[PDB]
């Protein structure tokens, strides 16, 4: 029933401008934050930007700050990304996501629409790779650069697929994600732990920090031993 | 701005105000519960974000104080504040010095829950109804304190969904 579409992405000279769009249903729009996640063909997540309650509560990356404006049209249930002077850093899927306040999570996702061009928190995730087997217990971990209390979110994002929440509030299990996950600590150092590992587990594994903007861990990919 | 009001949604007075990003309501940076941290991005008060939430009570108590457990507790503990009776079982009892199961205030409650000082649910739901046993048990004060007790009960059933 909850769908995010978005468009506007394709081609654009560098130094050029470019308008995303992300058309929302299903949820009460204005009652939701809003974010854009943008990710590199082959690479991690990175929070861009999102919109809470209009034009006074608009947040930016370092990186996109002062050339990227964020709006939303509750009337028309749409959220626009307005990218100016883009780079090639810029080309990226962009995916629509929607933060809910309860626990300043983003339990929905778009497909994401691909742009093609021509002082904060840290967040390390140990290890960058692990291998291990049906069966085995895996526990992934996230440190933070300052403490972000229990506002520590977990993924999972597999081939061709939208990230997909797992943990939030450092240790709550999104509705639906099976309870052999589960999420551990609070102020700097967080472990996501996999009880039984399942073959459809084989995916790789971001964290996220909500309790000042959005930064995302390097990532960190689960894949099948030898036999 | 034009979209929050100028009294504390507590008390009703002025002075150091913060405003929720998405509801009208404002508060002192200690009316809220918990206090208001003006560095977030952005600040949205308890109710508005309890709004967006997604059973016996003996399980209920026995629950752990995590994350969810804490927040619906200090969601419980601004409503009772919120009530105009919690200035009389605000501070030390009245009857405290005069010549019972152990004193009992709502900022002794308030300073142990913002500490994280209950480990379960049980701690902080029996520290509340200790408040109203003791007053019980005393004096000629009509029905003071029958709402703010009559408020919990309501709210602690409805924000854990207890039985019907
Ligand atoms: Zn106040
Ligand atoms: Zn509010």
């Amino acid at each position: 029933e909850v769908q995010l579409l978005e468009s506007g992405g394709g081609l654009v000279q560098p130094g050029g401008s470019l308008r995303l769009s992300c058309a929302a249903s299903g949820f009460t729009f204005y009652g939701s934050g809003m974010g854009w996640v943008r990710q590199a063909p082959g690479k991690g997540l990175e929070w861009v930007s999102s919109i809470y309650s209009g034009s006074g509560s608009t947040y930016y990356a370092d990186s996109v700050k002062g050339r990227f404006t964020i709006s939303r049209d509750n009337s028309k249930n749409t959220l626009y990304l307005q990218m100016n002077s883009l780079r090639a850093e810029d080309t990226a899927v962009y995916y629509c996501a929607r933060t809910s306040i309860y626990y300043y999570y983003m339990d929905y996702w778009g497909q994401g629409t691909l742009v093609t061009v021509s002082s904060d928190i840290q967040m390390t995730q140990s290890p960058s790779s692990l291998s291990a087997s049906v069966g085995d217990r895996v526990t992934i971990t996230c440190r933070a650069s300052q403490s972000i209390s229990s506002y520590l979110n977990w993924y999972q994002q597999k081939p061709g697929k939208a990230p997909k929440l797992l943990i939030y509030a450092a240790s709550s299990l999104q509705s639906g994600v099976p309870s052999r996950f589960s999420g551990s600590g609070s102020g700097t150092d967080f472990t996501l732990t996999i009880s039984s590992l399942q073959p459809e587990d084989f995916a790789t594994y971001y964290c996220q920090q909500s309790s000042s903007l959005f930064t995302f861990g390097q990532g960190t990919k689960l894949e099948i031993k030898r036999t | 701005s034009m979209r929050n009001l100028d009294e504390c949604e507590v008390c009703r007075d002025g002075g150091e105000l913060f405003c929720c990003d998405t509801c009208s309501r404002v508060f002192h940076e200690d009316c809220h519960i918990p206090p208001v941290e003006a560095e977030r991005t952005p600040w949205n008060c308890i109710f508005c974000r309890m709004k967006e939430s997604p059973c016996q009570e003996s399980e209920v108590l026995e629950r752990q104080m995590c994350p969810e457990e804490q927040l619906k507790c200090e969601f419980l503990l601004l409503k009772v504040y919120c009530c105009s009776e919690s200035s009389f079982f605000a501070k030390i009892p009245y009857y405290y010095y005069i010549r019972l199961k152990e004193p009992m205030w709502l900022d002794k409650i308030k300073k142990r829950l913002n500490e994280h000082g209950y480990p379960q649910v049980e701690g902080f739901v029996q520290d509340m109804r200790l408040i109203f046993q003791n007053h019980r048990a005393s004096y000629d004060f009509g029905q003071m304190g029958f709402r703010l007790e009559a408020e919990f009960e309501k709210n602690f059933k409805e924000v854990f969904a207890i039985q019907e």
